[PDB]
């Protein structure tokens, strides 16, 4: 298994933040241009999932920087995608977001711990530890604690996302828009400047 | 911003997660009182006398374990086959456990192990679980003073506290509920699948066609509206019907749920065909062969002919071979899950009248509650294979019920997956806002103002994939402090003050409007009443587009204006909502008029003058076209609207044509 | 096994609206089609009856009837700041 | 690409809890250390105690299914040599019809989980043999099931 | 999403019934009333039947396939030190090398049909180890099996 | 569960599993083998006198 | 070998334009020239011999 290579990656989903500083003077944007003026988020951190969008912990101060670099989506509207925009390894076809609820660690009562083989969930048909044949009896399970059907047992949802195969797009314009050859800052009114110190 | 509750209402997953592999109709081990039968043994032991097991002689002190855990279901013996054990140990629920299936049984590991233990005790520090070290001994020994009565099993009793979840029982035999050994044709049923969530793409979430709150976009100078909507307008099928266009609406997205409420080809559509059994499976007994006979060996020394006396070197005597065959018990595996699956999703999502009441088991008050939909278990028999096999053909027994609340849909199973499995959430997201007057402008600057409402109601906000309410049931949604992300690009400041002069005059505005930009009118049609037209009085219309009627439910919406309302105790599937107008071939014939004069295709242009048939069946081979129900009226008339086909020929669409929304996707002939 | 039988045929049709034109041609060229504003059909008034019929009917429904209506806005700004609104619904008697 | 059934499956019996062995209860104190009489308020010997393993009848269930897929898929349109019709019984006689190839018996024991096994080839003789005239298809299935069954 | 198996399945024994007991006939001629003796034509001394329920055999076919899917090939590309393998059987060194992992198991119960069931989730467990050490490419699907297969 | 060698009574218990696949293939273009980018094995690719 | 065939009746049927005199009047004689006739041909223009 090969991210790089191949071209399917899969790491571009665990990174928390991308602080670029221009010779440790004020930020990459210097126009208080999006919602943080030092940083850039990826992964956001657990503090206000409110700002985050798309049923997720995902980060809006970027949600509108790979949301417009392949194709425009955070100016003229929260628009869909075709399918020829949307590449086999662009941003929106293989990334697909994802969340979980089942067990809450600290607002329940008996739940102390539920160890790794002190289960008995589906044991005796299944084996002890290897794939052996009916080792045991039917006894009732302990396990996945339930919140579903007839139960009440509380519980707290966890927002991770995932990116796969999807390369982090993204314009280097103030306008944020990846058109032309000539970019909007890449090549403005003191951005074609001399050699100066880079320390991100 | 907040937290939702969801209630005992919801189950996403329909199997089962606990004991789903032991017996579908076998109770665990627990006894009974009027004498016991049930008991079973895992553990093995080396020599047990006055405590539990002895499990290992470790180092120079024997060694008998703790009541906390004792008989793991996990351990069985390394041997698969007929083996013998000299001590063996195992659980035997006591008896405030009654006789209960294994398939669907939740239990509370209280201590610290996962070996489930009893909760209350004496005084001081109440931590013991009481489970019995009462020993099991064998018929060999009752007489003798000194006499070893050694036993086979210990059976260890426990009292936990526990409930069932995942299933509950169709067929009970008796009403006891303490203990009972009639509980042995007790089985499990499990509970119907069904997810709530965000109705598909946002939609329910606010208001759209009621304005006693009204969506009033007005400024610090202006006094004026944004929102000026009725009971005879559009807003809600808005959304789907023009963004139609723009990709198909099935594309995989979290925000919206972008993929929409979509039924299967393969289940709404019976693709009855058989099965593909024409080979029998096996299902051999342990390793081959169960038997014990005596076989000692022969060869001849002696007697020359037929008969001979043994072998020279014998085999030793317990030899436990066949003569004949290794068994086999046959199954036809293919013809086993078609019955499953089959019976499954055309009866679960019926409705409730011909299914099952109370037999030996609690239940609910209303018919669309979820627990008294639950527990009702039709025949497989209608359901089953043999209906109509080898035809492509949905019955008329299928096609009148709700054909959206589903096993698997686009849209209704992707939301509740990926918003949290349970009740009690923390999570947010952006949330829309789809007026025609208010989505492609771009705002000039100065002094402004901006006032919202949000139905409250959780019945109507979120929707049911069997069909069963929330506010009626137990549901309540709890909200915080709302925002607003604008999102607008950052102009040159020289261009941003000066680019306005387009919308700073009067002269040019940025105007809107809906692709079916229509007014309706809502009208009741009850049981025994299958003629209703509509009489409007003298009226000055003067543009006009066409038509367009399909059919909408009482039972599953009433005429809404508001949050709060009593008569919605449905919370399926909306014709007006998630574009679920699943009963529109239940036109037989349509005939319009005017003012006061006679019927609208006066005109003279097809066989029948006046009344456009829908729906002709078997009138006259030569009404309805193409092996198609639809009379000739009405089957030109679909491809004469937003298509250019009829007076060319007969084309057939390319692949874009067909936007998810439209004619071909959506209907399919059949036949029986 | 031979036996006799006459067969039932039906059509499915679900998810979709039963979409007519207003036209003598009856075909949707753009928005406004020919009769929509024609000679016969333009500022005088008239008034839609109907003689619908229905497959035998179980439940209580509400036949749900779309007239093809034209409601549009213009979003005017005289002053910064000052938004002047006019709306009309036009074959339902409102505009404006 | 093979069977892919690395756990096994198994036809599972009634209950679990099936052998006719007899059992009492036990305690001590008529005899304190070594030697025991009967146990306290002790139940009749109606007891059906399973002691040790259970029974497990074994299956591979994703083989068995191949099985199927792989012989109802080709073999009755495969090519008549190894075929043969089966003695004691009567066939009305022409090839393509209802009667003779539809009931000419062939193995299995070779169209399986095992010819060619982890090689993507069709075999030689199923492209001699029309694909189009075989069980299931996609041209016929939208008519046939379009006109009536029967 | 669990399971669905709602109808139980079973792997019938063979022909039926085999526990048969032994059954003679009897005629309402020679006594009236509650009298019986020898009958005119026999059922033979060998009447195999087993009255009353048939023996039946559990499988819960959907949990054991699924179980296997998530086994097969989503419990055998994890962490590879917490993994699993039997004491006894003898074994090569390394981790990347085929002797040392083939053997090598986690348990069947760990990676099943429950694990935070209900949600379309996917834990940090698999998805910072590549998906392409995983059964499912279908661009090495390919040429795996078109050059050889040996 | 026995050292002992080929045979002895336990190993009747003894149990049969599948080994691991391994697909020996090529990537989604099979590069891997031209030197394209390597600033060693580079190819020069020039004229008859140039 | 168990079938047999018979259809019952035949009918005509086309799709006609309800057409406007006002162009349809020229436009049938814009067809009726030496000049203007359309002429059609397939994809394939395959010549078979058996």
């Amino acid at each position: 298994s090969i991210p790089y290579l191949d071209g399917t990656f899969y790491l571009n989903h665990t990174f928390k933040k991308v602080a670029i500083t221009f010779d440790s003077s004020v930020s990459w944007p210097g126009n208080d241009r999006l919602l943080t003026p030092n940083e850039f988020e990826i992964k956001r951190s657990v503090d206000g999932e409110g700002y985050n969008v798309a049923q997720c912990n995902m980060t809006k101060d970027w949600f509108l920087v790979q949301m417009l670099a392949n194709y425009n989506i955070g100016y003229q509207g929260f628009y869909i995608p075709e399918s020829y925009k949307d590449r086999m390894y662009s941003f929106f076809r293989n990334f697909q977001p994802m969340s979980r609820q089942v067990v809450d660690d600290t607002k329940y009562k008996d739940y102390q711990q539920v160890g790794i083989l002190h289960q008995h969930n589906n044991s005796g048909f299944v084996g002890y530890l290897a794939p052996t044949m009916r080792e045991g009896q039917a006894y009732p399970a302990n396990f996945p604690y339930p919140l579903i059907g007839k139960t009440a047992v509380d519980s707290i949802t966890q927002k991770k996302f995932l990116c796969d195969r999807t390369l982090w797009r993204i314009p280097f314009s103030s306008n944020f828009m990846s058109m032309g050859a000539l970019t909007d800052l890449g090549q403005n009114l003191l951005y074609a400047n001399s050699a100066h110190a880079l320390d991100m | 911003r907040g937290v939702l509750d969801r209630g005992p209402t919801f189950k996403p997953y329909s199997g089962t997660a606990y004991n789903a592999l032991a017996p579908k109709g076998a109770p665990n081990p627990c006894e009974w009182d009027e004498t016991h039968v049930f008991g079973q043994a895992p553990y093995s032991g080396i020599n047990i006398t006055k405590e539990g097991i002895q499990i290992g002689v470790e180092g120079q002190t024997p060694k008998y374990a703790d009541k906390t855990f004792q008989p793991e279901p996990q351990i069985g013996e390394s041997q698969w086959y007929e083996t013998e054990i000299n001590h063996a140990a195992g659980r035997v629920l006591k008896k405030t456990t009654p006789m209960k299936p294994c398939y669907g049984s939740y239990a509370k590991p209280t201590n610290e192990n996962g070996g489930q233990g009893i909760l209350v005790k004496q005084q001081n520090g109440k931590l013991e679980s009481q489970v019995e070290m009462q020993f099991f001994s064998t018929t060999e020994a009752t007489a003798g003073n000194g006499d070893n009565l050694t036993p086979k099993v210990v059976l260890y009793s426990e009292d936990v506290d526990i409930e069932t979840p995942d299933t509950h029982i169709s067929y009970m035999p008796t009403i006891k509920e303490g203990n009972s050994r009639e509980l042995m044709g007790q089985q499990s049923m499990p509970n119907r699948p069904n997810y709530i969530a965000f109705r598909d793409n946002f939609i329910g979430l606010m208001y759209y066609n009621s304005t006693g709150n009204m969506g009033v976009l007005a400024g610090q100078a202006s006094q004026l509206n944004a929102v000026v909507d009725l009971q005879d307008r559009n807003t809600e099928l808005s959304y789907q019907l023009l963004l139609d266009s723009i990709g198909d609406r099935t594309r995989y997205f979290s925000m919206w749920n972008q993929a929409v409420d979509s039924y299967d080809p393969d289940v709404r559509i019976i693709e009855n065909h058989g099965t593909e059994d024409e080979l029998p499976n096996y299902c051999f007994p342990l390793g081959g062969v169960i038997n014990t006979e005596t076989l000692t060996k022969v060869k001849p020394k002696t007697g020359q002919e037929n008969g001979w006396e043994k072998d020279a070197t014998e085999f030793s005597d317990k030899n436990e071979i066949r003569v004949g065959n290794n068994f086999a018990m046959e199954i036809n595996l293919n013809a086993n899950l078609w019955r499953n699956f089959l019976y499954s999703n055309i009866a679960l999502y019926l409705p409730d009248k011909l299914k099952y009441s109370p037999s030996n088991v609690k239940i609910s008050d209303n018919p669309n509650t979820y627990d008294y939909m639950n527990k009702r278990v039709v025949a497989p028999g209608l359901v089953d294979c043999y209906i109509n096999l080898g035809a492509r053909w949905s019955l008329d027994y299928m096609d009148n019920v709700n054909p959206f609340n589903h096993h698997r849909n686009a849209g209704l199973r992707y939301r509740s997956m990926l918003l949290g499995n349970g009740r009690y959430v923390p999570f947010h997201i952006q949330v829309p806002q789809k007026f025609f007057a208010i989505k492609n402008l771009l705002l000039l600057p100065g002094s402004y103002t901006y006032e919202w409402n949000f139905r409250k109601d959780v019945n109507m906000v979120l929707q049911s994939s069997l069909g069963n309410d929330l506010r009626v049931d137990g549901a309540s949604i709890k909200f915080d402090s709302i925002c607003l992300y604008a999102t607008f690009f950052p102009m040159a400041h020289n261009t941003a003050s000066t680019l306005e002069a387009m919308l700073r005059n009067d002269t040019n505005d940025q105007s809107f409007n809906d692709y079916l930009s229509a007014a309706n009118m809502l009208y009741p049609i009850p049981a025994n009443a299958t003629n209703v037209p509509i009489s409007i009085p003298s009226r000055n219309w003067a543009a006009f587009r066409g038509w367009a009627f399909t059919r909408l439910k009482t039972k599953e919406t009433p005429s809404l204006g508001s949050g709060y309302d009593p008569y919605y105790t449905y919370s399926g599937s909306i014709p007006y909502l998630d574009g679920t107008f699943y009963l529109n071939h239940t036109f037989k014939k349509v005939a319009i008029t005017f003012d006061s004069s006679v019927s609208w295709p006066g005109n003279d242009r097809l066989l029948t003058p006046n009344e456009f048939e829908i729906k002709r069946s078997v009138d006259g081979e030569g009404y309805n076209v193409a092996q198609c129900n639809m009379t000739k009226d009405w089957f030109l008339v679909q491809m004469l609207a937003n298509y250019n086909i009829g007076y060319q020929g007969f084309y057939i669409p390319e692949s874009y044509k067909d936007r998810m929304y439209s004619f071909f996707r959506n209907f399919q002939p059949m036949s029986r | 096994t031979a036996v006799d039988s006459i067969t039932q045929k039906k059509f499915l049709c679900d998810r979709t609206l039963w979409r007519i034109p207003f036209s003598s041609n009856f075909m949707s060229m753009g928005a406004l089609t020919d009769l929509g504003q024609n000679l016969l059909y333009a500022n005088s008034a008239h008034a839609l009856d109907m003689t619908f019929e229905v497959d035998p009917m179980d439940e209580p429904t509400l036949l749900y009837v779309l007239f093809e209506v034209f409601d549009v806005v213009r979003v005017h700004r005289p002053h910064r700041g000052v938004i002047e609104t006019v709306y009309l619904r036009t074959p339902f008697s409102a505009g404006n």
